[PDB]
RNA sequence: AUCGAGAGGA
């Protein structure tokens, strides 16, 4: 599939948001570098929420189409609904 | 005893003309909506006495695309259709160069005739219809949405777009009443356009298996 | 096929009574009757006696597989209670699938 | 006779059964709660695949 | 600890 075109919705889903937040929170809790300036935050959930609001999440979503193909979306490339 | 029979025959004729028109065949307007008086003046008033005899209600109708492709409409005399009647009809289609026909039985089909219908399908194809299902036009019921046959090009286009196999699609049996009305075959796909209360219009695709 | 000890565990009493599983009891019955059949067929036995032995071995194996066979009586322990077959272990609710998976 | 003191019970990695390595039954045996078919049903409707895996595999019988 | 039964609560 050419990267120039994609058929999936440009909006992140609730399930995608939940799993991205959980995975990034686990990564942060396992001593990963942070992409935001932590004012005083010390808990991975709110750190990941701040990273999501900053659109600086180093995670790529592999949206598997039913036909067997997949489209790769960056978190920064998806509109956050909430 | 007689008015009932002529009314039944007129209604069957109207239903067959509508079925042929829906199948894409040359059906004239007057023959499409033929009234009781016109039917009487054209065929007769006393089917019991012989006017109209069931043999005279034969219909020759041609396809829109090719007059070289046309089908026969038959109303057999006997109540139960036998292998002899099937054979004489097959001989008639052989001499007249006809590949499609409709058998409008009065009561039912003999098992040998049904087996011959099954086995002889490739060269000559012909279908069997009880008289009772023909007294009403099924496609005009409110529960029956609009069914339209898809050409091979449209089926390929649909499959290409939805990136799915024919299997993935929902199915309609070959013995389904609407499938029998349209005279489709296993492997063809129909397009069902029905009103919806959540979107207005919905199109679903059914593959015959 | 003989299941391992995990499938049919030997429970431990509050003292030292090592009660065997019902599957283990059925297996012991199968082994004893199979040895009896082997010795009978190696020695001289009547046709009807061999047929009765075959019927009993059929019953034992079939009750190990499933102990709810129509007509034929259920396999009873030497206490007065019906046994539990491998089919009963995973039949409905409280069974293996619906109750542990 | 319904005194709450006889109804409260919590479990965190207690004894397990012998036939299957799943938590025991009954507060008297320090057994956990049953995450049954309807519970898995509601979690399916939720879409919480990781929570379903944690309940039925990770926290039950890894 | 296992089975079975009974009594119960929402």
């Amino acid at each position: 599939q050419a990267n120039q075109k994609r058929i999936t919705t440009p909006y992140m889903t609730k399930y995608e948001r939940a799993r991205v937040l959980g995975t990034r929170a686990l990564q942060i809790a396992m001593c990963a570098p942070v992409m935001v300036e932590l004012e005083g935050e010390t808990d991975p959930l709110l750190i990941a929420m701040k990273e999501l609001k900053a659109r600086k999440i180093p995670i790529i979503i592999r949206r598997y189409l039913p036909d067997g193909s997949y489209e790769d979306w960056g978190v920064d490339e998806l509109i956050i609904s909430d | 005893d007689d008015e009932e029979e002529t009314y039944r025959l007129w209604k069957i004729r109207k239903t067959i003309m509508q079925l042929c028109h829906d199948r894409g065949y040359l059906v004239t307007q007057d023959e499409l909506d033929q009234t009781l008086e016109e039917f009487k003046a054209q065929f007769g008033d006393k089917p019991s006495e012989g006017r109209p005899r069931r043999t005279d209600l034969t219909v020759l109708v041609a396809h829109n695309d090719d007059p070289t492709d046309q089908m026969f409409v038959f109303f057999p005399e006997e109540p139960k259709v036998g292998i002899k009647t099937i054979k004489v009809y097959c001989q008639r289609m052989q001499e007249e160069n006809i590949t499609r026909a409709l058998i409008v039985v009065q009561q039912g089909m003999t098992p040998s005739a049904k087996q011959s219908l099954v086995d002889m399908a490739p060269k000559y194809i012909l279908e069997q219809f009880l008289q009772q299902e023909l007294l009403i036009n099924i496609t005009e019921h409110e529960l029956v949405p609009e069914h339209v046959v898809m050409t091979k090009e449209e089926v390929t286009e649909l499959l290409a777009r939805y990136k799915l196999r024919e299997n993935q699609l929902p199915r309609i049996q070959a013995g389904d009443p609407v499938a029998r009305y349209f005279g489709i075959k296993r492997g063809q796909v129909v397009k069902i356009i029905r009103p919806s209360e959540t979107a207005g219009r919905y199109i679903t695709y059914r593959l015959v298996q | 096929p003989v299941p391992p000890l995990s499938v049919r565990p030997a429970v431990v009493m509050q003292g030292s009574a090592r009660n065997q599983d019902d599957l283990t009891h059925k297996l012991a019955d199968i082994v004893k009757i199979n040895n009896q059949l082997r010795r009978n067929e190696q020695n001289g036995a009547a046709a009807h006696v061999i047929a009765e032995d075959v019927k009993l071995l059929q019953f034992h194996v079939a009750t190990m597989v499933d102990n709810e066979l129509p007509g034929l009586p259920r396999a009873m322990q030497k206490s007065g209670r019906p046994l539990k077959s491998l089919k009963q272990r995973l039949k409905g609710k409280e069974g293996r699938v619906r109750g542990n998976l | 006779k319904h005194m709450v003191d006889d109804k409260i019970h919590s479990r965190a990695r207690g004894p397990i059964q012998i036939l299957n390595r799943q938590p025991m039954e009954g507060r008297s045996r320090d057994g956990g709660l049953r995450f049954g078919e309807m519970e898995r049903d509601c979690q399916i409707a939720h879409g919480a695949a990781q929570f379903l895996r944690e309940r039925l595999f990770e926290a039950s019988d890894p």
